[PDB]
């Protein structure tokens, strides 16, 4: 020992002298002259018992090297080996199997590649085995089954392949088995279900296939079970209801089928249940209401049918409830939202009908609520008017009705609402002014009338406004310049009137501008030339007037323009060359007059043009769009002559 | 350190 | 899904002091209620326009798993790096706007896989290479413009590059004509 520490330390210095870049980490520099036991007292990461090495701890110390000159033949008393968080490279030598008293064996994050040598099976006294975060490949040897005293296996995030060995059935003292983020394959051995001490088993993110072994009914003390993102199949065995100590079962993103077994109601301690993205079918078992400690429940994206049971009224602690993207139908029970502390409710893309219950926000803590694409009807409840915690709300595609100014209230922390395709009527209120951090407001295709309150412009965090296909009236003020964060403004299909406000020119983030099918009647703002991001603008079907302003041709990023069904006049200018991105031009049904400029022989992006039913004359330009324009874009005009190949009802040009 | 896996949540709309 | 995860990877690789990617939430099912991103009629992204928004950083290779994206706009920003090769996997793409940046490296040759492309704007950068000449294999190619970065060596005149003008490739150290 003390005399043998001579050879031990000499080998240790010889190994150390093989590293590279040791200068930065002067921590390992404390290895100095081997003498009468001074190194035990002064050498870092080393401990001796009775004068011989016992532990090698070198965490996070910046070492660089390999395991070529490791003294396998000089260290018969090494018992603890931890070399995590370094840059050791190479392979794992079989000689590692010759340490007779090794207990803790860690070779975590490193450069290690290659196989896993079978001879590690000789480690009769090994207790914890970590080979995490490496590039190991090959398979897992069956000789692992000879380690009858190991209690923790961690080999995840390597490049393993092949099947799970069946000899794992004899690892009779396992507790934690982590095999996630590897490329395993095959089927789960049934003997895995006969382990009397598992408490954590992770097989997620693999290519396991086949069916879950029903012997999983024998795992009487497992507290966690992850298998998501695999290729399982078959049906969830009913014996899965005897894992009576579970609190987190997740099996999402698989290829399972059949019905959900009712026996899941027998697990009192279950708190999380993930089963989305599968092919389950049938009806919800009422017994799913007998899980009194249930917090999260996600059964989205499946093929379930039938009614939602009333027994969900007994789930007092629910916080998340995901039922979206299914084929459930019928009415909605009052017990679905009974719980006080519910916070998310996701019920869209189903076939529900009827009225919303009167317990929607009973506890006053709801935050997220989606109901898209159902057949709900009637008025919104009144407990949802005074629910003061909403963040994201979606009502799109339904048949709610009532007064818009009476249906809602004030929401300090709302930032997204979508109420399109419904049957609300009334006038907008000024309560929306008090949602200061609101970002989107979509209210399209309803029966709303009235005028837009000035308070609607107090909002400066707004970024998308959509009040389209309604019966709004009035005129747009100048304080419209105040929003200035908006990038998508849709106000078409209404009865707005007056001038186009010049304040729009102060908007700079504007991308999408839809101002059509209204009764605006005044000159286009001659100062619209400071929109360096706009790519779409539709001002069709209006009562506009005197000649198009050339400032519109400094809209550099324009791609679609529609000045159609108006009372425009004059001549089209030659500044349209500057539009180097435009590819759609609807310019018909006006009094545009004169000749179409020839300089249009320069924009190669044009594909569709329409100048029909105007007062134009003269030859068409030499562009592919005019080359390939059907007859339906040239009628009604005076003297448009054309070429023989591009003959579409037009008189041959002289 | 070595830890258990953690399951994410289903996407909302 | 997959488009959402690719766009989230793009978000993580960039820096934005103006907070223009604030709404890009990786928690939703689909990236169709995000701003500056437009989806198709059946939940598939078709435009990603993010130009003149003062972004700084590096592109990533995940951009290539957006199978149905038609428009890509990133011009007039402060991105540095090289153009990935996986951009050749965007089989249905019409326009590529990538100018007024600090891109480096060579132009990938895989850009010849894109048959429906109509607009290339890479100009005013620092790119160095040989104009791989596979671009003459797309044949749609209405306009191309790269005219401030050194691409020394040749201007191909295969069937495609026969209608262009010297105003492109200007100030680029080419001079084969
Ligand atoms: C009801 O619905 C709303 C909206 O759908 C939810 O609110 C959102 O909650 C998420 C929580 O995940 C917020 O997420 C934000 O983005 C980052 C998420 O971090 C992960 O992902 C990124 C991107 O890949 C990784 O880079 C990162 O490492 C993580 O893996 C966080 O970083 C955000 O934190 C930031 O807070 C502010 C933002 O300006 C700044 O101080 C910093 O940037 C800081 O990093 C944040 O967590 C999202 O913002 C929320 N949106 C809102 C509030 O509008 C609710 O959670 C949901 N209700 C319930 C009960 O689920
Ligand atoms: C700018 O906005 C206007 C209105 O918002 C758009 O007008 C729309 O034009 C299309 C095609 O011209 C119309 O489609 C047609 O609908 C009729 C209805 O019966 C149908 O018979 C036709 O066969 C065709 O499908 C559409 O109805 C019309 N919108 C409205 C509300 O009437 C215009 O297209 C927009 N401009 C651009 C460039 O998108
Ligand atoms: C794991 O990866 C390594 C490196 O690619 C593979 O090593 C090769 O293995 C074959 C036969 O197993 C030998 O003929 C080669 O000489 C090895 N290459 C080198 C560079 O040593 C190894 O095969 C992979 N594992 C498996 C199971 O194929
Ligand atoms: C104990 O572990 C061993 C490791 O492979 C398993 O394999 C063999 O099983 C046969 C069947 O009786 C016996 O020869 C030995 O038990 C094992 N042989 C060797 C060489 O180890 C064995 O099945 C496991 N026992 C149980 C009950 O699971
Ligand atoms: C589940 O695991 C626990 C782990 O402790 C087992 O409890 C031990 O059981 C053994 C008998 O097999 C006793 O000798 C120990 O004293 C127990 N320890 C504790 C802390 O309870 C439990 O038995 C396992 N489940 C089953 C069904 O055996
Ligand atoms: C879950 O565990 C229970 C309790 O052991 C099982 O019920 C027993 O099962 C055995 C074996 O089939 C029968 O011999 C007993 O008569 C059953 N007793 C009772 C009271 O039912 C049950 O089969 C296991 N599986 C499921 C799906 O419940
Ligand atoms: C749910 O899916 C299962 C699995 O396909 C369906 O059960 C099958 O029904 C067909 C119809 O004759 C039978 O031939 C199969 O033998 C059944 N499989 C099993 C495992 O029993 C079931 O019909 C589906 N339920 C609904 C409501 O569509
Ligand atoms: C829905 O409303 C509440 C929400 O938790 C619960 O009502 C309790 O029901 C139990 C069992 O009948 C009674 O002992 C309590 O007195 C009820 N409390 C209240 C405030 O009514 C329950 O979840 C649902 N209601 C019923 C009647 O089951
Ligand atoms: C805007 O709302 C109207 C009124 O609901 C929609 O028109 C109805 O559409 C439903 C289909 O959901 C039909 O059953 C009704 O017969 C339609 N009624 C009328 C008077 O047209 C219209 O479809 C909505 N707009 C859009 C784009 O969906
Ligand atoms: C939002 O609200 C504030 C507080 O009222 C507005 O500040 C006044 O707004 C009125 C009309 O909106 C103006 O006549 C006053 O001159 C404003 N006061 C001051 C001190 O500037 C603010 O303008 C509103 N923002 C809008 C409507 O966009
Ligand atoms: C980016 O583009 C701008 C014009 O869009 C360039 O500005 C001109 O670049 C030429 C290049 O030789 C100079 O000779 C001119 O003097 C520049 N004009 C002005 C007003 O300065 C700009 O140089 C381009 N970027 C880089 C890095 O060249
Ligand atoms: C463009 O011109 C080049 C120069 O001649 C052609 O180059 C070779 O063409 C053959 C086919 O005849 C290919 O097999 C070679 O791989 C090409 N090599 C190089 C270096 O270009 C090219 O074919 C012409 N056409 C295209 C579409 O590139
Ligand atoms: C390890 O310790 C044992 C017991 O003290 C001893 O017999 C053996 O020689 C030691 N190994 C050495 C000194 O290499
Ligand atoms: C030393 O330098 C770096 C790390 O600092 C790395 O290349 C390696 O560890 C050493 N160099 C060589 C050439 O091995
Ligand atoms: C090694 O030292 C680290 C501190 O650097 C400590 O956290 C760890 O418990 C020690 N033992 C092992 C086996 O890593
Ligand atoms: C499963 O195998 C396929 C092909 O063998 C591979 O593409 C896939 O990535 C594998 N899955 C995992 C989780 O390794
Ligand atoms: C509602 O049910 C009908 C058949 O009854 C089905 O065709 C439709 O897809 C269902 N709606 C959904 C699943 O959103
Ligand atoms: C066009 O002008 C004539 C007279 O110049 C006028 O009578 C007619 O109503 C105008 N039509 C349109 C669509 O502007
Ligand atoms: C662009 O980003 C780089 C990052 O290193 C920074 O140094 C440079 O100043 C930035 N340029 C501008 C114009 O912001
Ligand atoms: C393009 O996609 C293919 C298949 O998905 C794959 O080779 C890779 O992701 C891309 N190609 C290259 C050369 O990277």
């Amino acid at each position: 020992a003390v005399s043998a520490t001579v050879e031990e330390a000499n080998a240790l210095l010889k190994w150390k002298s093989t590293f590279t870049n040791q200068t930065s980490s002067s921590k390992l520099s404390s290895w100095v002259n081997p003498n009468t036991s001074s190194f035990c007292t002064s050498w870092y990461g080393v401990a001796c018992s009775l004068g011989s090495i016992i532990r090698l701890n070198l965490t996070n110390t910046g070492i660089e090297g390999t395991f070529e000159d490791f003294p396998f033949s000089s260290l018969p008393n090494l018992t603890f080996v931890d070399l995590s968080m370094n840059r050791f490279s190479g392979t794992i030598s079989p000689l590692w199997g010759r340490f007779s008293k090794l207990e803790y064996f860690d070779l975590s994050i490193n450069q290690l590649v290659g196989e896993i040598p079978p001879e590690l099976g000789d480690l009769s006294n090994l207790d914890t085995l970590h080979l995490v975060e490496n590039k190991l490949n090959g398979s897992i040897p069956s000789e692992i089954g000879r380690l009858t005293k190991v209690t923790e296996i961690a080999i995840y995030d390597n490049l393993l392949t092949g099947p799970i060995p069946s000899s794992f059935g004899n690892l009779t003292k396992l507790v934690n088995l982590y095999l996630f983020i590897n490329s395993l394959s095959g089927s789960i051995p049934s003997e895995i279900g006969n382990l009397p001490n598992l408490r954590e088993l992770c097989l997620d993110r693999n290519n396991l296939t086949g069916k879950i072994p029903s012997s999983f009914g024998n795992l009487k003390n497992v507290t966690l079970l992850n298998m998501f993102e695999n290729q399982l199949s078959g049906e969830i065995p009913p014996e899965i209801g005897n894992m009576t100590a579970l609190d987190t079962l997740s099996l999402h993103t698989n290829k399972l089928t059949g019905p959900i077994p009712s026996t899941l109601g027998n697990i009192k301690t279950l708190a999380v249940l993930h089963l989305y993205l599968n092919q389950l079918n049938g009806s919800i078992p009422p017994e799913l209401g007998e899980m009194e400690s249930m917090i999260d429940l996600e059964i989205s994206e499946n093929k379930l049918t039938g009614p939602v049971p009333d027994s969900f009224g007994k789930l007092t602690a629910l916080e998340w409830l995901f039922l979206r993207d299914n084929q459930l139908s019928g009415p909605i029970p009052p017990g679905i939202a009974n719980s006080t502390e519910l916070t998310v409710l996701q019920l869209d893309t189903n076939n529900f009908t009827g009225f919303l219950p009167d317990t929607i926000c009973r506890g006053g803590k709801l935050e997220n609520l989606t109901l898209d694409d159902n057949h709900f009807e009637g008025p919104v409840p009144k407990s949802l008017r005074d629910c003061k915690s909403l963040i994201r709300v979606r009502f799109k595609g339904n048949s709610f009705s009532g007064d818009i100014s009476e249906a809602f209230g004030v929401y300090p922390t709302l930032n997204f609402i979508d109420l399109s395709n419904n049957n609300f009527h009334g006038q907008l209120s000024a309560n929306w002014e008090q949602s200061q951090k609101l970002v989107a407001f979509i209210l399209s295709n309803n029966s709303i009338t009235g005028a837009i309150p000035p308070e609607i412009w107090n909002m400066t965090q707004l970024s998308q406004l959509d009040l389209s296909s309604n019966r709004i009236t009035g005129e747009l003020p100048e304080s419209i310049s105040n929003i200035n964060r908006i990038s998508k403004l849709q106000l078409n299909g209404n009865r707005l009137s007056g001038k186009i406000p010049s304040g729009i020119r102060l908007l700079t983030n504007l991308e999408y501008l839809d101002l059509s099918s209204n009764r605006f009647s005044s000159e286009i703002p001659p100062t619209l030339n400071n929109l360096p991001r706009l790519y779409y603008m539709n001002l069709s079907r209006n009562d506009l007037d005197q000649t198009i302003p050339e400032g519109l041709t400094k809209l550099s990023q324009l791609q679609m323009l529609d000045l159609s069904y108006n009372q425009l006049d004059g001549e089209i200018s030659s500044q349209f060359r500057s539009l180097q991105n435009l590819e759609r031009l609807d310019l018909s049904h006006n009094n545009l007059s004169g000749q179409i400029p020839p300089s249009f022989k320069d924009m190669l992006a044009l594909t569709h043009v329409d100048v029909s039913h105007n007062n134009l004359q003269g030859p068409i330009p030499d562009n592919a769009a005019f080359r390939n324009a059907p007859p339906d874009a040239f009628e009604g005009n005076k003297d448009l002559c054309g070429s023989v190949n591009t003959t579409q009802g037009l008189k041959p040009c002289s | 350190p070595v830890r258990s896996s953690q399951s994410s949540q289903a996407g909302g709309r | 899904n997959a488009e959402g995860d690719a766009l989230s990877a793009l978000k993580n690789s960039l820096a934005d002091p103006n907070k223009v990617l604030q709404s890009w939430d990786a928690t939703l099912v689909t990236p169709c209620t995000w701003f500056h991103v437009t989806c198709n009629s059946d939940n598939s992204v078709t435009r990603v326009d993010l130009g003149n928004a003062n972004l700084s950083g590096q592109l990533v290779m995940q951009l290539g798993q957006l199978p149905n994206l038609q428009y890509l706009e990133l011009y007039s920003n402060n991105i540095t790096g090289t153009i990935p090769e996986q951009l050749g996997n965007l089989t249905e793409l019409v326009s590529l706007d990538l100018y007024l940046n600090n891109l480096s490296g060579p132009i990938p040759s895989t850009l010849g896989r894109l048959k429906k492309l109509r607009f290339l704007r890479l100009n005013n950068n620092s790119l160095s290479g040989e104009i791989p000449r596979s671009l003459t294999a797309v044949l749609t190619l209405q306009v191309l413009d790269l005219s401030n970065n050194p691409l020394t060596g040749d201007i191909p005149v295969n069937g495609s590059f026969s209608l262009f003008t010297p105003i492109s490739f200007a100030n680029t150290k080419l001079t084969p004509l």
